[PDB]
C-alpha cells in the first residue's frame, strides 16, 4: 500500500497495556501458579504464548476467569515472564535462568527460550 | 513518521 | 535494571492482536458509526485513544458491549484509524485526509493529529 | 536481543 507508519506506535500500545494492567483495568483472567496469582488480559497472554494462544481459542477454556498452571511452575519464573510479555524487558540473573528458561518452555514463548538457550552456553 |  | 530487551516484541504482540481481530478471537465491543459496525477489543481502543480511554475507565460504561460514535464520523475515516491501532500504518491519502483527521482529533489520537495537520499546511 |  502507500502507508505511512509511526515507529513507536507499537511500543506505545505496549506501555499503555501495561498501565492499565498496573491499575488492574479490564484483566479478565487470573493466572494461579501455586500459592501466587496474577491478573492478567487474555488478549496480551495469547499474542505473547503459544500455550495460552491454544488455552483462549479453546470453546470451553476461552469463558474461564482463572487458569491454573502445571505445579511444577516457579511463580518467579512465571512473574519475570509476563513482566517480559508486557514491557520486552526480561530481568534474567544467573539465580533465575534455570526457573525462567523451564517456564519459557512450558509457556511456549520461543525467542526467550532462545536467549536462554544461548546465555547457559556461554557460561559452559 | 517513516516510508514503512 | 539489568534487564535486556527483545527489539521485535511490541511490533510482534501488535502483529498477534490484529490476526486475533481479523479472526474475531476475544473481541469483546462493537462500535457503531452509523450504518456500520467495527468489532475490536477494548484494551486496544483504550491503549490508542484518549476518547476510548475515557469511555472504558468510566464505571458504567466499562460494561457496555456496543458503543455508538457521534453520527457526524466517518466510518471510513474510523476503518482508516481503527487499521492504524491494530498495526502503526496510516492509510492517509489527498481523499480521506480530512475525514481521517475530524475523526483522530474526536478519538484523541495526538500523533495522529500531528501527521494530518502537517500533511495540510505542505498542500497549502 | 539489546542492551536496552
Ligand atoms: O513462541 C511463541 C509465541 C506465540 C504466540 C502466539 N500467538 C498468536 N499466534 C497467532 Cl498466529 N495469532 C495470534 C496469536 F495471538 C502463538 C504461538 C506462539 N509461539
Ligand atoms: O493521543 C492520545 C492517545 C491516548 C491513549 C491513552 N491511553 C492510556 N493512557 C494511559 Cl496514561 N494509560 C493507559 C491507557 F490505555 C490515553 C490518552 C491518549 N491520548
Ligand atoms: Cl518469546
Ligand atoms: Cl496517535
Amino acid at each position: 500500500d502507500s502507508c505511512i507508519q509511526f515507529t513507536r506506535h507499537a511500543s506505545d500500545v505496549l506501555l499503555n497495556l501495561n498501565r492499565l494492567r498496573s491499575r488492574d483495568i479490564l484483566t479478565d483472567v487470573v493466572i494461579v501458579v501455586s500459592r501466587e496469582q496474577f491478573r492478567a488480559h487474555k488478549t496480551v497472554l495469547m499474542a505473547c504464548s503459544g500455550l495460552f494462544y491454544s488455552i483462549f481459542t479453546d470453546q470451553l477454556k476461552c469463558n474461564l476467569s482463572v487458569i491454573n498452571l502445571d505445579p511444577e511452575i516457579n511463580p518467579e519464573g512465571f512473574c519475570i515472564l509476563l513482566d517480559f510479555m508486557y514491557t520486552s524487558r526480561l530481568n534474567l540473573r544467573e539465580g533465575n535462568i534455570m526457573a525462567v528458561m523451564a517456564t519459557a518452555m512450558y509457556l511456549q514463548m520461543e525467542h526467550v527460550v532462545d536467549t536462554c538457550r544461548k546465555f547457559i552456553k556461554a557460561s559452559e | 513518521w517513516v516510508i514503512p
